């Protein structure tokens, strides 16, 4: 109703942000959504991962076109537990392991720090 | 859950024919299907009631959409209750089909003479 036709996760994000804003307004003090500042790595290149082990992605089970063009049965099927674990074990763990207990992140969020300059 | 006997009720002559007395044997019959079947890879295989009813509704809707109204026939047995027959008539109205009949039904003559086939 506000952004126009978009994908569903955008609508869900809008709903969550609006819920937080509405809770703030009901508490009495209306506060606009503030986006935190994150430290991110933008200099990364594939040559930084030349040593990582190459693992194939989980296969996608898709129904045959001839059999699926006649019914409304679901096309793709859910992965198995073994395949799910093997797929989730392919993660590179890019985020910091100390994110929830880092104090530098908290302090750079508490102050309007401009790192680019 | 098994039927063991059938007895007549002493209403008038207290009588039952061969069918009512002995053909109740089909209730215990082990050849009765208890789960729906849908066509996978060209063969009927068991499924859940929700998926089977969804498939039924989508097939009927596809037939109605492609071939227009009055393209679906409902051939209902005459052993169903009054409520089931009325519900089938309602569903036929929902499918925009007036072909609501039975293969056991003979051409009526009494409603053109007296008014009601009864
Ligand atoms: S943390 Fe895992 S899922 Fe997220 S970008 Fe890195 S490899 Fe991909």
């Amino acid at each position: 109703a506000v952004t126009g036709p978009k994908i569903a996760i955008e609508a869900i994000a809008q709903g969550k942000n609006a819920a937080r804003v509405i809770d703030s307004y009901l508490r009495g003090k209306l506060e606009p959504i503030k986006e935190p500042y994150y430290v991110k790595q933008e200099d990364l290149t594939p040559e930084d991962f030349k040593d990582r082990e190459r693992k194939p992605r989980v296969p996608l089970k898709v129904a045959n076109a001839e059999e699926r063009k006649n019914n409304f049965r679901e096309i793709t099927s859910t992965m198995t537990e073994k395949e799910a674990i093997a797929e989730a074990s392919r993660c590179l763990e890019c985020g910091c392991m100390d994110y929830f207990e880092c104090q530098l992140y908290k302090y750079v969020n508490q102050y309007d720090v401009d790192p680019q300059r | 859950n098994l039927i063991f006997d059938v007895s007549p009720v002493q209403s008038n002559e207290g009588m039952l024919c061969a069918f009512g007395r002995f053909g109740i044997k089909y209730v215990n019959d082990k050849d009765r299907i208890l789960a729906p079947l849908i066509k996978v890879n060209g063969e009927l295989s068991k499924t859940t009631f929700d998926q089977a009813l969804i498939e039924t509704a989508k097939k009927l809707q596809a037939i109605r959409a492609s071939y227009g109204k009055d393209s679906i026939a409902i051939i209902a047995s005459q052993r169903l209750t009054n409520e089931e027959a009325l519900l089938l008539t309602k569903l036929a109205q929902k499918l925009d089909t007036t072909v609501i009949g039975s293969f056991d039904l003979r051409e009526s003559v009494l409603d053109r003479i007296f008014g009601l086939n009864a």
